[PDB]
């Protein structure tokens, strides 16, 4: 209706004003503020583990996998390289321009390899064991696996580049993908066709254009939105779908219909799931009920401190690997809330209660559209790469001053 | 001496109390539908709907006071596939807004002009073509259906200065254009290239093509003249095959291009002599940016005056206009009239003032 | 220097914001009797208990309705609730302009 | 009054805008103020990181009952649910009951209850009666106790049915570009008059006002008794649209409508290099130099003010070797001659147009130029029968070099093929 | 000194018949 359109316009105006307000709290809450606007709109993010800090160049060679989610103009797959201020940050150093601590000019966000894609790029999950290979999800029934080394750079004015490795196991459009850090290969994808499909990958055949699905997990009644493995144990993973069940499935269980863990864990739609390597028991999951709840593997029936801070469906959750009791979540409410456990179930001052739950520690509000993906940096302590639907990729580090003394 | 007699019926005023420039009737309303007219002024545009028995009522009002906006033109048109009237307003920032009173919401905005739009007219055969004369020393033709710039009239030898106003021929084949360069240069739309461009714009799709629409820059006009008007010209009409352009000389000269016996459609571009045939003379009409609108039947031509008087003319009797005709005076006419509009049936005439105070008249009929 | 580009906000949303503020102030008196940081209300005796009273509160989905003893009702008939203490489930129903999902109509999943 | 009143209204309008901006922040904050390092006065909770993640467990029937006083009646249930994504409004399920011939102006509770449903409520119909059985916060309500349950029109004096219900010195100075000031006090300890925030001291107040409120700026000056602040909105406020600039000039009904993905130019932004993590300083209360790369704006065409799309950038040269108006002017100038021949005029026009279209400047290349006509324009000369004029012009070279006799012979022989081919 | 800032200032957003009387209904915008 006309009133609905006017309300949406007012909402967009207020979102813009809130984002403008949030931009001002960059230094007092973050260590670095790096936001890059990709030409092709970003739908996913990742952090390559490559690093290089040469003498005389204090920056570290950091690579991040961007995305491409425009309708159809020679669809690509962007891979760029970024830097880091390092210990010698040198904010001014009387010579900042590149800066005195890292590259602040010329190739700040320069693109290294741009392999052409066929359709849309949903996820850009790579294999940490062999960072050369990168998998992609497309609206078609097949997945795309590329290689930024073998494929030439400087794309020609053409399209439909052959990735030499297409994983065709799905039926409808997909939106999930995850690799196995423990074992090279073993990529699984959760799609919209009420199921999650996994590929063996690993030692894929040379020029393996046609790749069938090694395994398919069809146990959720409603549409799935994420599928993530377990860092500590590679023999199980969790499947989360719109059906009110953040199910966890153990691999090699000879049961593709009944998940090992069948606890509902919610009364509404659920669209996110992840765990923590340092804290194996900690496992945050996102949901439409705006009540993302931490769970323990040993005791899942009992409900721990449900972080009552979301306001919409949550599509992406991830706990910080380096720390011990740090978790985070993001979804359609365009907020990246970072949880905490030390303050959970403990007394607090009335101001702390007014600010929110003590367990909720950090919340990131630097998005205008729905959050597509977010991930911590394996090398840097607090650097996080979060992306939205407004073709904005954000690289920032949560301030560690709160964890002082 | 004339056979017409209009009488004042009703009048009103606007909330914003600012000068009103452009006022036109809804000629596209057929019989049975009561007359409806619009008016502009300041940052708040207003409509009106006056019934019989000397009663005027307000239908709708709008406002655009978000920024320092202004409005000058109130060209009337309609949508063929929708069949609701539309009103065109532009100025200040130069954005052309197509207001839809039926749904009470703007339909389209046009940007690209280097300054404020001064006048607007609509093409008779195809009601979706708008003649926009911008102040950036150029004139442009807009296709409303596709929202594309059909042609940019002006260039190497076109529109040395701002084009104040422009008109259309009776059949829509030849286009006149006055301006501030003391020039009555003319751009025909009769060339085969004009037809090709119009057809391409009709079957154009900006989404389909990556390249921008190839507008036809008509640098060289087909016919231009300077000697007719010593000063800048701000009004022009097409009395059949003749020209009824008007300037600040308190006269609307009725002239014909070229010699006497030569056909107008066969005039060579190199012609450099003009002849004057008619000239309607009044007084106290030396202000700038004021427009006149004649009746559809061409028997009536009216031009508002700054003092407050009104003039009507007879343009159908044998030989060009002569004698003195008659003048219409209102009891409460104190401001400056900037535009006048008749109805499709020659029975209703409304004159706007410099305070958005419409004065509707009615003929005996 | 170059002036501000344009006021993206408050072009037309200002009137809607004013209307919502007027409605909230009239209905709840949050800024009138709620001290500026809590939701005020006026309760009426919807029912009672043999002895108490049921001092139901007028703003639905804004101020929850509870029970009060006869002396308790007669003394604290009016109850003011802190905004962060307000229920989150009915927060969306309290006002529709606090959070609206624009791109959730299509795409999304 | 009058002019003063108009100035007061013109001051209140931006003040009103700031008020509406601040009201929404009150209802739903964006980020926690606890984690504001500079504003450490508020939420100064103790920090103990020794709490390991292994120890989360330790760390954490009614007998009711007459008639209306001043007719079969039914009792229905009204349910409110959570606003899901699929359904904008909360689904409602109705579970009515039977009717009995109760006297006109003279019950046992069922196990319908006992977490999709937010709450359970019951409403009477005797001709309607809505009751709040459960609170919005799931608080205890509708407990034991009998009274006159009044029915809403369309205990109380209105009609009711008897039922035996049972269990189950801080100062401010508002300004506008230093126009005029104001005198306003404070209510709570370092409370912001715009939004509810209980700051402990001025450290958590001034920093929050400067950073968390970008709409208006502050000039903290301190007071002998409390804290004195000045409130005013800065002129610049670069808070325009932060998304795709392409949607800024889009047509109404489609701008920022979020219909689908929109292509744009690449850009990178850096504005916070490294916080100094310094200490509190009074002089702070009493440059940015951001880093950007790539294209972060929307470009325009050269010919007019039409916005240049990012896709319209592959070539987009808009710079031609020989513009069309130049060709038209050259043709007009050639045709305007009075002492030239028709075939001569045609051949000179052709040569001038070819020179303009090719832009030959090297002297030796001029020789090769005489060949080009034969490759391209020989058919026109043959059809127009301008061979003699061509030969005369070609011979008219020695006055200014431009090839020699051999080239003349070669070209004349070459066009001889066209004339004989046509013949 | 109009006491609490809210009651004398924040009445500008509700500038209609919703000020709940008090000092807002009085000459709060003026002197």
């Amino acid at each position: 209706d006309k009133e609905a359109a006017f309300d949406d316009a007012v909402e967009e105006r207020v979102i813009n004003e809130e984002y403008k307000i949030w931009k001002k709290n960059t230094p007092f809450l973050y260590d670095l503020v790096m936001t890059h606007a990709l030409e092709w709109p970003s739908l996913t993010a990742q952090w390559l583990p490559d690093v290089t800090r040469p003498e005389g160049k204090d920056f570290s060679i950091h690579r991040l996998v961007l995305g491409t989610h425009t309708s159809d103009e020679q669809n690509h797959l962007v891979i760029a390289s970024v830097q880091l201020p390092n210990d010698d940050a040198q904010f001014d150093a009387s010579h900042y321009d590149e800066f005195g601590g890292f590259g602040s000019v010329s190739g700040k966000i320069e693109i290294e390899i741009k392999i052409n894609h066929e359709g849309e790029v949903n996820r850009a999950r790579y294999m940490p064991q062999n960072p050369c290979i990168i998998a992609t999800k497309t609206p078609s029934s097949d997945v795309l696996v590329f290689d930024y080394t073998k494929h030439p750079s400087k794309p020609d004015p053409s399209g439909e580049c052959n990735p030499d490795l297409r994983l065709r196991g799905h039926q409808k459009e997909g939106y999930g993908l995850s690799w196995n850090p423990n074992l090279s290969g073993h990529l699984l994808s959760a799609s919209d066709d009420h199921t999650i499909c996994l590929w063996d990958i690993s030692a894929v055949p040379k020029e393996g254009k046609v790749v069938d699905a090694k395994t398919i997990f069809t146990g959720h009644t409603a549409v799935v939105e994420d599928v993530s493995w377990h860092l500590l144990h590679e023999s199980l993973f969790g499947s989360v779908a719109d059906d009110q069940k953040l199910m966890i499935w153990d691999t090699r269980s000879n049961n593709t219909s009944k998940p090992s863990h069948s606890v509902d864990a919610h009364t509404a739609e659920v669209n996110c799931l992840s765990f923590n390597p340092y804290s194996e028991f900690i496992l945050a999951t996102g949901s439409a009920d705006k009540t993302v709840a931490l769970w323990d593997l040993r005791n899942l029936k009992l409900k721990l401190h449900s972080f009552e801070s979301h306001k919409d469906e949550i599509f992406q959750v991830q706990w910080s690997p380096h720390n011990e009791t740090i978790l985070a979540s993001s979804g359609t409410d365009r907020r990246l809330n970072v949880w905490d456990l030390s303050k959970i179930g403990e007394e607090q001052s009335p101001e702390d209660a007014e600010d929110g739950p003590p367990e909720l520690l950090f919340i990131h509000g630097g998005h205008t559209a729905k959050i597509s993906d977010f991930s911590w940096n394996p090398n840097e302590p607090w650097v996080i790469c979060s992306v939205s639907e407004d073709n904005i990729m954000q690289v920032w580090q949560m301030a560690e001053n709160i964890y002082n003394d | 001496k004339c056979k017409y007699s209009f009488k004042c019926v009703n009048s009103l005023k606007e909330d914003h109390n600012q000068p009103l420039f452009g006022v036109q009737f809804n000629w596209h309303s057929k019989e049975g539908d009561p007359l409806v007219f619009a008016t502009v002024g300041s940052n708040r545009v207003t409509l009106y709907e006056c019934h019989s028995q000397g009663e005027i009522r307000l239908l709708q009002s709008y406002v655009d006071a978000d920024a320092d906006e202004n409005f000058y033109t109130c060209a009337w048109t309609y949508d063929s596939n929708t069949s609701h009237p539309l009103l065109a307003v532009a100025g200040s920032r130069g954005i052309i807004r197509i207001i839809n009173p039926i749904t009470m919401q703007c339909i389209k905005h046009y940007v690209g002009h280097g300054n404020a739009i001064n006048e607007l007219k609509f093409h008779p055969r195809d009601p979706n073509l708008l003649l926009s004369v911008s102040k950036d020393h150029a004139l442009r033709l807009w296709n409303i259906q596709t929202d594309t710039l059909v042609a940019i009239f002006g260039g190497v030898e076109g529109h040395r200065d701002e084009v104040l106003s422009a008109d259309y021929d009776l059949l829509g084949e030849k286009i006149m254009s006055c301006g501030m360069d003391h020039s009555l240069k003319l751009w025909r739309i009769n060339s085969k290239r004009m037809m090709n461009a119009i057809k391409e714009s009709y079957d154009y799709n900006p989404n389909k093509t990556n390249r921008p629409f190839i507008s036809q820059k008509i640098h060289f006009p087909d016919f231009s003249t300077r000697d007719i008007h010593r000063n800048y010209v701000d009004c022009v009409r097409w009395l059949g095959d003749l020209i009824l352009s008007k300037s600040c000389e308190n006269a609307i000269v009725c002239w014909k291009p070229g010699k006497m016996e030569d056909d107008i459609d066969k005039i060579k571009p190199s012609e450099s002599n003009v002849t004057i045939l008619g000239r309607f003379d009044y007084s106290q009409c030396d202000i700038w940016y004021m427009r006149f609108s004649m009746d559809f039947w061409q028997k009536m031509l009216a031009l508002g005056n700054q003092v407050g008087k009104l003039y009507v003319w007879d343009l159908e009797v044998e030989d060009p206009h002569k004698a003195k005709c008659t003048t219409l005076t209102h009891h409460k006419c104190g401001a400056a009239i900037r535009q006048t509009s008749f109805s499709r049936d020659s029975s209703i005439l409304i004159a706007v003032c410099d305070d958005a105070s419409i004065w509707r008249w009615d003929r005996l009929r | 220097s170059l002036p501000r580009p344009h006021d993206f906000f408050d072009a037309q949303t200002l009137d809607a914001i004013r209307h919502r503020a007027i409605c909230f102030n009239l209905s709840a008196h949050i800024e009138s009797l709620g001290k500026g940081h809590s939701v005020v209300f006026h309760s009426t005796v919807i029912a009672k208990r043999k002895e108490k009273l049921l001092l139901h509160w007028m703003p639905e989905d804004i101020l929850p309705d509870v029970w009060v003893n006869e002396s308790e009702r007669h003394q604290l008939k009016t109850k003011v609730v802190h905004l962060s203490k307000l229920p989150k489930d009915t927060a969306l129903l309290l006002d529709p302009n606090i959070y609206r999902t624009m791109p959730q109509k299509r795409l999304k999943r | 009054q009058a002019d003063h009143e108009l100035f007061l209204q013109a001051f209140e309008k931006p003040t009103q805008i700031y008020r509406f901006l601040r009201t929404r922040n009150l209802i739903a904050p964006i980020f926690l103020h606890r984690t504001l390092t500079y504003m450490s006065h508020r939420n100064s909770r103790t920090n103990i990181k020794r709490k390991t993640f292994k120890v989360d467990d330790m760390l954490s029937h009614l007998q009711l009952t007459t008639g209306f006083f001043h007719v079969t009646l039914e009792v229905l249930l009204v349910k409110v649910c959570h606003k899901k994504r699929k359904d904008v409004s909360c689904p409602i399920r109705q579970v009515p009951t039977g009717k009995k011939q109760v006297p006109l102006n003279p019950a046992v509770s069922s196990n319908e209850f006992e977490h999709m449903v937010k709450s359970y409520s019951l409403l009477f119909r005797v001709f309607v009666a809505q009751m709040t059985v459960f609170d919005k916060n799931r608080r205890l309500q509708l407990l034991d106790g009998e009274y006159e349950v009044a029915m809403q029109e369309m205990f109380s004096q209105g009609p009711t049915l008897q039922f035996t219900l049972r269990w189950t010195r801080i100062f401010y100075q508002f300004l506008y570009n230093n126009n005029t000031r104001q005198q306003t006090e404070a209510r709570d300890d370092l409370h912001c008059p715009w939004c509810t925030l209980n700051c402990r001291k001025l450290y958590s107040l001034l920093k929050h006002l400067k950073l968390c409120h970008s709409r208006f700026i502050f000039n903290y000056v301190y007071h002998p008794k409390g804290a004195r602040i000045d409130v005013s909105i800065n002129e610049c406020y670069d808070g325009s649209y932060a998304g795709n600039p392409q949607d800024i000039h889009r047509q109404p009904g489609f701008a920022f409508s979020r219909n689908g993905p929109v292509k744009r130019t690449p850009i990178t932004h850096i504005l916070v290099c490294r916080p100094k993590r310094t200490k509190a300083s009074m002089s702070e209360f009493l440059q940015q130099r951001t880093y950007s790369s790539g294209h972060n704006r929307l470009y325009f065409h050269s010919d007019t003010c039409l916005p240049l799309r990012p896709q319209e950038m592959e070539v987009d040269s808009e710079d031609e070797k020989d513009p069309e108006w130049l060709r038209e002017k050259t043709i007009t100038q050639i045709e305007e001659f009075s002492d030239v021949n028709e075939g001569e005029k045609e051949v000179m026009k052709l040569w001038n147009l070819h020179v303009m279209k090719h832009g030959f400047i090297a002297d030796n290349q001029m020789n090769h130029a005489c060949m080009l006509f034969v490759e391209n324009y020989g058919q026109k000369i043959i059809k127009k029968n301008l061979c003699r004029n061509f030969m005369l012009h070609l011979v008219s070279m020695h006055d200014f070099n431009l090839i020699s006799i051999m080239s003349i012979d070669k070209a004349v022989t070459k066009l001889r093929e066209m004339q004989q081919k046509l013949e | 000194p109009p006491a609490t800032q809210i009651s004398d200032l924040s009445k500008r957003k509700p500038k209609t018949e919703d000020f709940l009387t008090f000092l807002c209904l009085r000459g709060s915008p003026a002197l």
